[PDB]
């Protein structure tokens, strides 16, 4: 079975270079064309370029000439994308994807899971986690909303689960917002039966891998 | 470079409706290709060589066109089809994609439920006070949140974000955070968020008094 395994998230200062990789399994990259595609936050797909690992021939969108360098190593079945003198315009998700050319009807038939690149010189910063406590002001129709405010972290992402993943229904984890301080904040809320507040413990599990921060926060009712 | 123009940028359909979207090329191409992408995941091959469905794509999808005009059709929309669809051409280098058609789910108007959360004592110890206003399960997406502190409007000290459409009920939810210093939080009494939405016959205000 065909898989394209891309390297992990990168946080890199402006002006530096970065190398992203895509390791293929279930086929030989020499039989294909290995492409890279960029997607900026909230934007569409842009083709960067490709390499034919059988002969090393590359093609690039002229927009990316000098910015992007694509290489491939057939002995490790890996394709690479190197980006130079990074700017904020390079912050994006990068996908690797294969094409089989004419004999495989051209289309991008398998895609990697994407690598997120954040271009910033700032240090990582783990979030503070604060309860959003259920109360008479968060109850409707015999149910109560409660949550966690995950404040002031950098870079993205955080993940939030509830009761270690056992609680999934009625959860809304909101998109992160960028604050005027340049740090992110997000909230995650869950709606539960009001009757359960005195009898069911609710814990939000917050993970911020870039800072190695894991926080479990028990959210308790507030009698105002 | 061949420019691919996708119309509409955004559209919405009920389950069971026929959906068509178009892709227009700045000059002629031999075949058109399409990819489906959902938030936070990789694009998937959907249609290749204009009309061939990729593996796993259900039979309600089809593709058509020639020359400079191509289209993707869903004979009968399902909730799981809500996604962004990109067209893409292989006839000329550089390869180019359309800007996408975002297909959303149409449903009836739904008013938000509005909840408010004071700052935690934990956060207050740190010198900051975030007040959170939640608007749950509304439709359509457009909603206005207005923060008032002792009945004075608040400008430039809040942030808000809206979930993706919920695929169970096709609604949106919105979270807005007002952030003040602890000093300014402790100097005022009444904290209120006022919500305007097309589902509400008049705006709804939820509020609390600090320390009570
Ligand atoms: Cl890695
Ligand atoms: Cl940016
Ligand atoms: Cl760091
Ligand atoms: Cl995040
Ligand atoms: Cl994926």
């Amino acid at each position: 079975e065909v898989q394209l395994q891309q390297s992990g998230a990168e946080l890199v200062k402006p002006g530096a270079s970065v190398k992203l990789s895509c390791t293929a399994s279930g086929f030989n990259i020499k039989d294909t064309y290995m492409h890279w595609v960029k997607q900026r936050p909230e934007q569409g797909l842009e083709w960067i370029g490709r390499i034919d690992p059988a002969n090393g021939n590359t093609k690039y969108d002229p927009k990316f000439q000098g910015k992007a360098t694509i290489t491939a190593d057939t002995s490790s079945n890996t394709a690479y994308l190197q980006l130079s003198s990074l700017t904020s315009e390079d912050t994006a998700v990068y996908f690797c994807t294969r094409s089989r050319g004419y004999f495989g009807n051209y289309y991008f038939d398998y895609w990697g899971q994407g690598t997120t690149l954040t271009v910033s010189s700032a240090s990582t910063k783990g979030p503070s986690v604060f309860p959003l406590a259920p109360s008479s002001k968060s109850t409707s129709g015999g149910t109560a909303a409660l949550g966690c405010l995950v404040k002031d972290y950098f870079p993205e992402p955080v993940t939030v689960s509830w009761n270690s993943g056992a609680l999934t229904s009625g959860v809304h984890t909101f998109p992160a917002v960028l604050q005027s301080s340049g740090l992110y904040s997000l909230s995650s809320v869950v709606t539960v039966p009001s009757s359960s507040l005195g009898t069911q413990t609710y814990i939000c599990n917050v993970n911020h891998k870039p800072s190695n921060t894991k926080v479990d926060k028990r959210v308790e009712p507030k009698s105002c | 470079q061949i420019v691919l123009t996708q119309s509409p940028a955004v559209m919405s359909a009920s389950p069971g409706e026929r959906v068509t979207m178009t892709c227009s090329a700045s000059s002629s191409v031999s075949y058109m290709y399409w990819y489906q992408q959902k938030p936070r995941s990789s694009p998937k091959p959907w249609i290749y060589l204009t009309s061939n469905l990729a593996s796993g794509v259900p039979a309600r999808f089809s593709g058509s066109g020639s020359g400079t005009s191509y289209s993707l059709t869903i004979s009968s929309m399902e909730a799981e089809d809500a996604a962004t669809y990109y067209c893409q051409q292989w006839s000329s280098i550089p390869l180019t994609f359309g800007a996408g058609t975002k297909l959303e789910l149409k449903r009836t108007v739904a008013a938000p439920s509005v909840f408010i959360f004071p700052p935690s004592d934990e956060q207050l110890k740190s010198g900051t006070a975030s007040v959170v206003c939640l608007l749950n399960n509304f439709y359509p997406r457009e909603a206005k949140v207005q923060w008032k502190v002792d009945n004075a409007l608040q400008s430039g000290n809040s942030q808000e974000s809206v979930t993706e459409q919920d695929s169970k009920d096709s609604t949106y939810s919105l979270s807005s955070t007002l952030t003040l210093s602890k000093a300014d939080y402790e100097k005022h009494k009444v904290y209120a968020c006022e919500v305007t939405h097309q589902g509400l016959s008049s705006p709804v205000t939820k509020s609390f008094n600090r320390g009570e």
